[PDB]
């Protein structure tokens, strides 16, 4: 065999990543001997050979790339240069292109036979559904076919565009909410559609510290990973009673174990069950969902529906890993979202103006501080942004606070207040 | 006319099934009937069969056609993808849902399953979410999608029925930029490094902006050495994150029989029971040992494999340590606790950890 | 020849009642008897009666010299002081516990009380551990000694009775420097300045060290100037901790007119039942009244007792909000919440939160 | 009234602190006219009135002090002037003298008559009993009657050498413990004086880049606070079963509520009963106290006896308030503690070699790191010095942890090993 080490991992019963990468060979090079119009029928075939150098090596054979784009945006795509280039022409170049996914990720299959028709004739055949933003991958071509790849994309009866990358609003993301889902307590899809094309110029066109990204979840579930992996992960809740169908419960009763399963697993003992009759303390209640998911048939989200906006989150570089925070405890989630664009357009005007290079939203508000933060989005302090008061008196006063002094009129006569 | 631009991605009502479009919220319940299957009844009546299948997230477009054909014969065209990069399926009629899994299975080598259910308290493990390693980037320490098939490969039982008594996430970075929620996982696997930047003075010279790639080490452990218009390295300080790297090509620091994985768990995403959690790290380091990995597969399955025989119904990982305490976690799971595993990470401020990083709190 | 130096305290083991002397590290049970009463019964069997009164801390020699007048009589001429300052006395006659008592507030006017019985499960409040003040300390934003009297005095009857359900300490500092048990009581007391140091050239010319009362500040506020060879402030990066005035007199931050006290609460000591914790401010300022501090007093006591009238049976002022949580802690209590609560000091370490600040493990 | 606003406070229940201070000038100044050798009989009064004048202008008159102390010591005295020196003569120095406690605070009343008469004869008069690192308080003296007083003092019948104050080893303090509490699990005034003996040279005559603090806590309840007020924690333990009297349990149940104020109460649910049993799981228990603080007559700590070290609990400065954090899980206490002594001056060999100026323990730990220190203090790695393992993947590996590489040589190679 010319690939002995990636051979083995054809073996074993989890579909296997390197049948694709073989498959997409044979079926490239073989529409290129047919005389179909294909650009890179060598690509996939490159990126084998380079991949098993790299297993033999222990090493990447990637290089720093230059920057490319297509004509009109300055992010989407990703430079990408082997250091195997002399040996392995075909991957010498091989950028990555992410092209912005339908909110949820569905699709129809004419909307992904026109993206494989688009990625068949400029590209190595190889793609990523979906790259952990959520874009979809097209992974593989060299600057020449960036933008008449991109043309034919804008052309297609379903036309796909560029997502983000760089210094930019990154492609939002949004779980499947209401079109599957019975917990969902906005339209995440529609929020999603609508901040991706409110932003359009913010997306295509980086021009701030540093990347933002936005995920929307349709309750506290979490399934798209939003406090973890946005800078503004926007999270369904609720203000009211939770909804009790009592029947339902006693068809439960017949079976599960209740006071084990549900009861004594609610986080504040919300939720008490006598054999007859089920109740939630509501005001005890902390919306952590448990109980609902464990009685879907029975048990609801309230009426008063929102989001939680939690800001900050983001992977390690510079100053550590967060989970994003409470920024907002509630917000009103209806079309056209003014109340969120306003937020937002504020955070990124200060962010833009007092930023640092390479500067996160969570890392400049670690150093400006909540109340400064909480100033730009014209909001109060909070208890429920906290876990605890703070464990030291080292405060600092506005001026208008202060009693008028002897003291306080020296500082402005020496200048300093 | 010129090339049309700031169009946006297909609205995505216009790709939802006739069935999902009518009964878009308005849901009654889901029901799980069995592995990769749930069932979802609207208010009108209507029923449908979410069908969800494990992909190897790199696809051919080969493979995305041959997914066509069959959306076109059980889904009326219709399918979409999970924000695990598992591939799903709406069948209305509940008497063609052991075809459609028998027809993919056959067809692109697909398995059925992926599920969970709260209900019963019975668990799969679903997909691992992961990176492009040595496949398309630069900065790896590891291999991804080598390593994810290796683990699939061992766990695969886990994947097709629901034998676990918790959700158990399994994700991978490449390398501690972590392109994922990685750091928030049940069990994550995360690409290291051992040995300090080697600086290589002409590449910085020539390509590196020396104060931004000064200011990019977390420890301060790079200083300009304007003398030579360069950077020095203080090896003492120096914990071989590779930052410096992402910023400047002359900071490469890639050993090959030094770069490999640490083993971190106990992260949480979800609200329900207990609040959201960083992972932790439980094993500093396992070496690179392509094809298969055996050692890093091992340790992931030995904890594993300690979790789900002394977990109750609903305790994920971190539930599990909450319960027994680290002294227990470290002995149940055969691992050893030494001085690495002790935080030192300096820069991180004890404030965050008074901040609610949570949805959960009283009105 | 010179002085003996160098010869320590008087061995306590020689400074010891016989009672005590005997049966030392030998007893089989302890038992409160009313308020104040102390039971111990030996191995042995002999029994002893530890008395316990409040000290007002600073005394007169003469305080003392009577103190020991009345301890010759009734102790056989011991005695002791306790870690919260209270004198403990040492009667084995039975019935002379309680002419004694009286004999003890006829004379010095020290009351009996301090006491508490986790058996029973009723409570009485201590003595509060406080520092120097107006009196000898030149740093301190409140009067240690001033603020004691008024506040224990408004809640005398704690003292001299069971009537909580758990245990409370209440502690108090001059000044940031936080001396004794403030950062960790269940409601402490803390002087702050509001207001940042105006420099005084002439003063800091002649005396301070530059580089260090610069090195001294927790936000890096302070630089050195170099013409004028003097200190400078930015009054933005400055919470008026009152550190540059310890290491230099030529930087007072006094200002007669915004000093006060922080009111803080939660922290706890002991192991039992819950990990230690440090204390958290939920008022940021209250004025200095002298010479009775109402507004101070009010809002101390209406703390306590929104947690007198809600807390269980051991359950201390941490362990009720670990129950009720924040939200209704501000809401019972009646404070309000405002962003000065919200922690910004930058300099601790998160890691700080990872490491076991408490004796409770398992072998 | 000479004190209107002082007056106030010796109204009220609690006993006054104002009285005192009138108390001492009275007889001080009523003994100086019948010729006892009172040197400073004006000294209270002046504190008095210094006082009231603080009162009205709400700041105190205490100024920065020069340094001071006896001849043969560094450390001891406080040396400190007043703001009103010329308006009130005799509060112009008014330094205080710390006074090294018996272990525990006994005494005997020889012992304060004692302290009495040389306080008396040199000084204001008035005293703290006691100070909070332990030390008596002699508040308010002359520069020129330090030395006289010191001498006099070692003089005594009793004698009383001087306590600690600056970059030194302060007095160490300790609970009751076996002279008074069934709860003692190694004898705390002992190791408490014998620490004080042994290193007297290093409390005496401040050499090192800060105070240090040691204090004896007989159980884990920790009476001293020395987990918060000492850098070094040495607080009791044990290894073993908890010993049980079940017939004392059953005396305790007929009128306990033990399964509420107990069983439910305990943080591991070590400890169960069921009405004729208790049973205490010892694998499980965490050694926190409360049933044997809830159950003296029945439950006993175990007989494997020892020690806990907590390390670097202090104030704020700079870098923060600590409780201190598990050092060494395990030392025995035995005289003469060969074993604590050896930990002791590790620490300190190691804390005066890389301190920096005014640098407390914990914060050269938290600078230098946990394996440094136990590297020190001759000590492995143990679980049970963290609440959790690290939350980021940022480790350092020793030299020789790394296996033999081609770039291990060029890092030899080039000197970067
Ligand atoms: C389909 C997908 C959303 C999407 O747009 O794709 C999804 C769909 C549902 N999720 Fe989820 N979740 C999905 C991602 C997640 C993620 C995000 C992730 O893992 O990266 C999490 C957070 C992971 C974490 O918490 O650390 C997530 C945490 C949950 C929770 C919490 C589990 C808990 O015990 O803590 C529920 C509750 C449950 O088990 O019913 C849940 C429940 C559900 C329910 C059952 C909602 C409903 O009422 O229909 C859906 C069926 C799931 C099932 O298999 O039982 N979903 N869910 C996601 C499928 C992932 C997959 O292929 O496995
Ligand atoms: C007299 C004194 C010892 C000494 O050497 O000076 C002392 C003596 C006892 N303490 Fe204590 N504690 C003494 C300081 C403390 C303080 C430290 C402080 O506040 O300065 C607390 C730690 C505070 C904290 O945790 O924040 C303390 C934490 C305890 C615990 C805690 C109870 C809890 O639920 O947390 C026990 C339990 C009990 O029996 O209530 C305790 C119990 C005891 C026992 C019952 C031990 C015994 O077996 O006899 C002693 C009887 C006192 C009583 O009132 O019940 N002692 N004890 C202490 C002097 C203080 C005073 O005058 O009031
Ligand atoms: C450009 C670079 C490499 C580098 O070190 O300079 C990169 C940078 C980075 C780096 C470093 C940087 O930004 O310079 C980090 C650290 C940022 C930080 O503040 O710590 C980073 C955090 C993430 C994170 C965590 C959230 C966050 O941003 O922190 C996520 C998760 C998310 O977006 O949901 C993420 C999602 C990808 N990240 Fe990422 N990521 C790269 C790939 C990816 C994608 C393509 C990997 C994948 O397999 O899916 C993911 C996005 C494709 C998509 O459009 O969906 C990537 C190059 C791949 C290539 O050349 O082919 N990266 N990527
Ligand atoms: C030297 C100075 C202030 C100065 O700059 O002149 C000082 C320094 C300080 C300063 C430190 C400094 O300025 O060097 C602070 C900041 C400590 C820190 O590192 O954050 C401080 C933390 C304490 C602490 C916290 C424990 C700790 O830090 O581990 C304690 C508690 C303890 O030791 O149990 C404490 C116990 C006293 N501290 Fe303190 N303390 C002073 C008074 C006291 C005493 C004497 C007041 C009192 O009677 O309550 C306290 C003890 C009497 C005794 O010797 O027994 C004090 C002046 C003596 C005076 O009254 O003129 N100080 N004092
Ligand atoms: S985040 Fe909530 S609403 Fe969204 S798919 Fe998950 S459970 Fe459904
Ligand atoms: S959502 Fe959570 S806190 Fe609310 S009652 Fe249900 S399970 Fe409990
Ligand atoms: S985790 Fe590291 S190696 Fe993997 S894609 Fe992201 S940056 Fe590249
Ligand atoms: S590898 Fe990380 S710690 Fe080391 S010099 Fe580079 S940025 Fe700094
Ligand atoms: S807390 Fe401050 S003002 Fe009070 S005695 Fe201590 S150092 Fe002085
Ligand atoms: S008062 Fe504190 S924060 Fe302000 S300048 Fe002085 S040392 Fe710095
Ligand atoms: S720490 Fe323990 S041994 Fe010492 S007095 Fe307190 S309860 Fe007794
Ligand atoms: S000492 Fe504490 S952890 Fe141990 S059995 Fe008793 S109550 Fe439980």
């Amino acid at each position: 065999s010319e690939t002995p080490l990636l051979d083995e991992l054809e073996k074993g019963p989890w579909p296997s990543f390197v049948k694709e990468i073989k498959k997409t060979a044979e079926l490239m090079e073989k529409a290129a001997a047919e005389g179909k119009d294909v650009k890179m029928p060598k690509g996939a075939r490159g990126l084998l050979k380079q991949l098993e150098i790299s297993y033999k090596d222990k090493k990447t054979h990637w290089k720093h790339g230059g920057i490319v784009s297509v004509v009109g945006y300055g992010g989407g795509v990703i430079g990408r240069y082997s250091d195997l280039g002399e040996q392995i022409p075909e991957v010498e170049h091989f950028h990555t292109m992410r092209i912005n996914q339908p909110s949820g990720w569905f699709y129809s299959t004419k909307a992904l036979r026109g993206l494989c028709d688009v990625w068949e004739k400029w590209g190595s055949g190889l793609t990523n559904f979906h790259g952990s933003t959520g874009d979809i991958i097209f992974l593989g071509t060299r600057s020449e076919y960036l933008q008449p790849c991109f043309e034919d994309l804008g052309n297609l009866e379903i036309p796909f565009d560029i997502g983000g990358s760089g210094s930019d609003l990154r492609t939002p993301s949004a779980c499947m909410g209401p079109a599957l889902c019975e917990f969902a307590c906005y339209d995440t899809l529609e929020l999603c559609y609508d901040l991706t094309m409110t932003y359009q110029d913010e997306l295509h066109r980086p021009m701030w510290p540093y990347k933002f990204k936005i995920k929307c979840a349709g309750c506290p579930n979490d399934c798209v990973a939003s406090k973890a992996r946005s800078d503004f992960a926007i999270i369904g809740t609720w203000k009211d009673d939770i909804k009790v169908d009592q029947e339902a419960v006693k068809e439960y009763a017949s079976w599960m174990d209740i006071e084990n399963e549900v009861v004594k697993l609610c986080p504040t003992g919300a939720i008490k069950w006598d054999g007859k009759e089920l109740t939630i303390d509501n005001r005890e209640c902390v919306r952590c969902m448990h109980c609902i998911n464990k009685m879907p048939k029975a048990l609801k989200p309230g009426d008063e529906r929102g989001a939680t906006i939690l800001i900050g989150g983001k992977a390690p570089f510079v100053e550590g890993a967060v989970i994003g925070w409470v920024a907002v405890p509630f917000v009103e989630v209806e079309k056209p979202y003014d109340e969120i664009k306003e937020i937002l357009e504020a955070i990124w005007d200060w962010w833009d103006e007092e930023g640092k290079f390479r500067e996160r939203i969570g890392e400049l508000i670690w150093r400006k501080g909540m109340r400064e933060f909480l100033k730009v989005i014209g909001r109060e302090a909070d208890v429920r942004m906290v876990k605890a008061p703070r464990n030291n008196p080292f405060m600092f006063f506005e001026k208008d606070e202060l009693k008028p002094s002897a003291y306080t009129e020296e500082l402005k006569k020496r200048g300093m207040w | 006319e010129g090339v049309k631009t700031d169009f946006g991605p297909p609205y995505f009502r216009d790709l939802l099934h006739p069935v999902i479009a009518k009964n878009y919220g308005k849901w009654k319940y889901h029901e799980v009937v069995k592995p990769g299957v749930i069932k979802r009844v609207a208010e009108s009546g209507d029923v449908i069969y979410v069908v969800r299948f494990g992909t190897p997230r790199l696809l051919s477009i080969y493979t995305v056609r041959e997914l066509c054909d069959i959306a076109d014969k059980y889904s009326d065209g219709y399918l979409r993808w999970t924000s695990r990069n598992n591939v799903e399926f709406f069948v209305t009629d509940e008497s063609k849902i052991d075809d459609l899994i028998n027809e993919v299975q056959e067809r692109v080598g697909f398995p059925c399953g992926g599920t969970w259910d709260a209900v019963k308290g019975e668990y799969g493990l679903s997909n691992i979410v992961h990176t492009q390693g040595w496949i398309h980037c630069h900065t790896p320490a590891i291999d991804a999608s080598g390593i994810v098939k290796a683990v699939m490969d061992e766990l695969y039982e886990y994947f097709t029925d629901h034998k676990l008594p918790a959700m158990c996430r399994i994700s991978l970075a490449c390398c501690a930029n972590m392109c994922g929620a990685v750091h928030a996982s049940d069990i994550a696997i995360v690409g290291i490094h051992r040995t300090p930047p080697i600086p290589n003075d002409e590449a910085i010279r020539k390509t590196c902006e020396i104060p931004s790639t000064v200011a990019a080490c977390p420890t301060g452990a790079l200083k300009p050495d304007m003398k030579n218009k360069t950077i020095k390295v203080d090896v003492e300080k120096c914990m071989y994150c590779g930052n410096c790297y992402t910023m400047c090509p002359g900071m490469p620091l890639f050993d090959p029989e030094n770069d490999g994985a640490a083993i971190m768990v106990g992260g949480k995403l979800s609200e329900a029971r207990r609040m959201p959690e960083l992972s932790k790290v439980v094993v500093p380091w396992v070496p690179n040992e392509p094809p298969r990995w055996p050692t890093l597969v091992k340790y992931v399955k030995q904890i594993l494999e300690a979790w789900a025989a002394n977990a109750n119904k609903h305790e994920r990982l971190i539930e599990w340590v909450d319960r027994i305490g680290w002294e227990r976690f470290f002995e149940l799971t055969g691992l050893e606790f030494t001085q690495h595993l002790i935080d030192d990470y300096r820069i991180t401020p004890y404030f965050y950890s008074e901040f609610r990083a949570s949805t959960q709190f009283k009105w």
